[PDB]
């Protein structure tokens, strides 16, 4: 017998004698919605509780408030820590916090729910890791951004570059023209290139 | 390959930590007692896997019988019951300090075990995810001193399959088999990075 | 022959680990302050890419993008007549962990274009800043500059690091050191001009 | 064939000699604690090998749990912590007097471990050569006397690879992860044979 | 079970169960300067601290002093003990002292660093093992030597025969003509035929 014989290594998956070798279990049928890979379900976009400034959790916590008669102010702003803060309870931070290293591309989306008469221009500037997040509309517009006209197109989808932490700000280019409080809906998902390794256990 | 369900739910967890005397304990097989395994199981509605128990018996100051009681067999009521000797209850005899290992097939009645059941057959009392019961007894006789044999059962789900992904659980548990709950989203302002 | 032209600049004039720098713009000759090899000099140490942190477009793009990856061609010149003697030891030390004169502070491990004059981390040349004798440092790519025999030394350093790209402001990949083994004996000072040209410079 | 790096660095060394009580010790995996292994590792800058631990537990006047804690998992703070039962921490159960044996893959973050790091991420504090941590506990319960189980861990580097040969170390060490040093060339005259 | 079962022989390399069989480690890329064989790096010549007559280690310790107005004197002289004395700290004696038996050919080199006007004739006599080292210039010149004119050729390379201990002396054939202290640089390396066996551990 070689060293380490008669030990029980919990990570050693071995075949074992069945205690009921004759019992034929009930046959397996095809139930719909099988998930083979967790990268199948992080592809689905889920709401971000971005308004953590609320003291209790409620559906309003999924709503980023936007206000009329605001130009050059900041709408929202977030870090990309996928284990604490605002992302810890989303589907991304709920599966990501089971592992240690998350190398993969993200798809970050927003949806405007205001009235059909309202319109606004928001700057979605993406600051990569290593720089300081913008604190005014000009540093953000001088960078990488998409000019999304909320009045025309109610939904924008932005592909965040491969990351393997960077900042994200929103600014009013023009004033919000109101009809004669509005809310923003933010969604997060993962691109199909999102790997996951060293599965851990939170305590 | 670490994100596959065969690897995510299929890791040996300790489903029960008991302590026997030289007397017995029965335990309904319920993997949802572990909030680390329960928090992984509740991201799916149905999950079907064959079971695999590795049982480690440790003394504290001998032979350990590990009996898997299938659905419908009577559980022991005394240490000297006739049910301990029933031929349909499989039992494994191993020494204290060693470890036992066996596998039980899919003993549910549906095509998968029911992690959640929206209805009545007791909203949570369902017989579809009942895998049976485990009884343990130190086979000895009037030993002049009592030695407490701590038993550590390690179950590993193999051939894991999952369906109907569910929302992840944010809050703790209060009961077994019921979703009854007693702010998880921590407060930051909203514009500050 | 003697007029290596690189970009908009022009100058008048040993592959490390036999691995040529290669990709997975900013390639020009940067001529640092000429060092004075006096009779009592103990050596010089240049950190890369930290030695190029303020030199134009190279030093600017070093601070703008976090991750970068650059190779170098290092020309060290000790111009002299045919009466001067002496030999300088040009060595390239990957991940040159210094020993303090507790960890060593950032201002000296990252000294910039001036480098550390070992005649002023620990400055003991006998222990290679780490408790290893200077003589066993010859395993690294070197060349002797004997004014009797030569006057120029060229060291081609590839990108030597464990990640394909890394933050250039917090980690020096290689460090050029020039340590005088035979002292300058002359019939009492001699300039050393070091010109660093980054090649195969990559960014994020 | 004895000068190959698979044979020069790839020999089982005892990386830690501890003594437990019947209580625990955690230890950051650092092969550079051994000046015989450290003097061999510092002739190379980066070295990448899978690990292999053979653990010998000896009593002195039982079951020994050898848990490899991967990077990022919480270390135990009490002997009765919940972290001892975390399903992601692999643990091997073996008797005192016997020996355990398992292998851990390359758990560094770079393409090789960093033996030297010229910069900051603490000049020596780098997370690239962190292989995790080992915790050991004698699983027993209120045993009426305390028996000290000396544990001898033997690590063997396998699939050894090395780069960037360095100058050999002549002087002793003063700290862990730092090259800080406190004449090695012995005096003869120079012409005398 | 045969005898010697359940023992732990430290020199018995065996396959073992992996504790993390699913973890795919970070893939290995080609970092330059890989050393597969230690005979690759002992081929590189390193300085010899030949002037051990100094009471402390300094860069001058790598310099063998040569002096003008010296004829028939001895420059330097050394034994070939590769485990103690002057060779114990060179790269040769630092890797050689990890083993017990060193059977292989050496390449011993010198480099003159004097002024361009200086010249001298040194006799590099190699005395094989079993004879007594020369103590005058005539016994050395009557033996095996190379007349290296330092004034003309500043670097000489001498192939030491296969050894498996012998002496090495240096003498001024002619006087050193100075311009209107000089130093010698010695280097040591191994020929590609240098075997190494029975790796040991110094304590």
């Amino acid at each position: 017998t070689l060293p380490g014989s008669g030990q029980f290594l919990t990570t050693d998956d071995r075949q074992s004698p069945s205690a009921l070798p004759n019992y034929e279990p009930t046959p397996r049928i095809h139930i719909p919605g099988k998930v083979h890979n967790l990268l199948e379900i992080i592809q689905v976009d889920t709401l971000i509780p971005m308004n953590n400034t609320h003291t209790k959790d409620e559906v309003n916590s999924y709503l980023i408030p936007l206000n009329a008669n605001r130009q050059n102010e900041q709408v929202f702003g977030t870090n990309l820590f996928i284990g604490d803060g605002v992302f810890k309870t989303t589907l991304l931070g709920e599966i990501v916090q089971y592992y240690t290293h998350w190398s993969g591309s993200l798809r970050f989306s927003l949806m405007y729910t205001g009235p059909a008469l309202s319109s606004a221009k928001l700057i979605l500037a993406y600051t990569p890791p290593g720089a300081r997040g913008p604190q005014d509309r000009r540093e953000a517009m001088l960078g990488t951004h998409v000019v999304w006209d909320i009045g025309l197109q109610s939904t924008i989808v932005m592909t965040i570059p491969w990351t393997s932490a960077g900042f994200l700000s929103c600014w009013y280019q023009t004033s919000l023209i109101l009809p004669p409080q509005v809310y923003l809906l933010s969604f997060i998902s993962a691109c199909p290139d999102f790997k996951l390794r060293l599965m851990k256990d939170t305590q | 390959s670490e994100t596959d369900v065969e690897c995510f739910l299929g890791r040996a967890a300790c489903v029960h930590v008991t302590e026997i005397q030289n007397l017995f304990n029965d335990w309904k097989i319920n993997l949802s007692s572990l909030v680390q395994l329960r928090k992984k199981l509740e991201l799916f509605t149905y999950v079907r896997f064959d079971s695999e128990y590795t049982i480690l018996a440790t003394a504290s100051q001998l032979v350990v019988q590990a009996m898997y009681v299938p659905p419908g067999a009577p559980n022991p009521k005394e240490w000297d019951d006739y049910t301990w000797q029933s031929a349909s209850n499989p039992s494994v005899f191993f020494k204290v300090g060693d470890t036992s290992r066996f596998s039980v097939p899919y003993v549910g009645l549906a095509s998968a075990y029911n992690c959640f059941y929206d209805g009545y057959s007791q909203y949570g009392i369902t017989v579809l995810n009942h895998m049976g019961s485990m009884a343990f007894r130190i086979v000895n006789e009037h030993d002049e001193h009592k030695t407490l044999v701590k038993i550590r059962v390690y179950h590993r789900a193999k051939h894991v399959e999952a369906w109907i992904p569910r929302a992840p659980r944010a809050l703790p548990y209060t009961s077994i088999g019921r979703t009854n709950y007693p702010p998880v989203i921590k407060k930051r302002d909203i514009k500050s990075y | 022959v003697q007029q290596i032209t690189l970009g908009n600049s022009t100058i008048t004039t040993v592959v490390c680990y036999a691995e040529w720098p290669e990709y997975l713009s900013v390639c020009r000759f940067y001529t640092l302050d000429s060092k004075t090899w006096t009779t009592g000099s103990k050596g010089w140490c240049w950190k890369l890419p930290d030695a190029l942190k303020d030199m134009g477009v190279f030093g600017q793009n070093m601070f703008f993008h976090s991750l970068g990856r650059s190779g170098y061609t290092v020309h060290v010149q000790c111009n002299a007549t045919k009466f001067h003697s002496g030999c300088l030891l040009v060595v390239v030390i990957p991940e040159h962990q210094l020993a303090s004169h507790v960890s060593v502070k950032y201002t000296f491990t990252h000294p910039g274009e001036r480098g550390i004059d070992l005649s002023s981390p620990v400055k003991d040349v006998i222990y290679n800043m780490n408790g290893t004798l200077l003589g066993n440092l010859l395993i690294f790519p070197h060349q002797f500059i004997n004014l009797r025999t030569n006057n120029t030394a060229t060291i081609v350093i590839p990108y030597i690091n464990s990640v394909p790209i890394d933050s250039m402001t917090r980690h020096n990949n290689v460090s050029l050191m020039v340590i005088p083994i035979a002292p300058l004996t002359v019939p009492p000072s001699l300039p050393i001009t070091v010109t660093i040209a980054p090649m195969c410079t990559e960014f994020s």
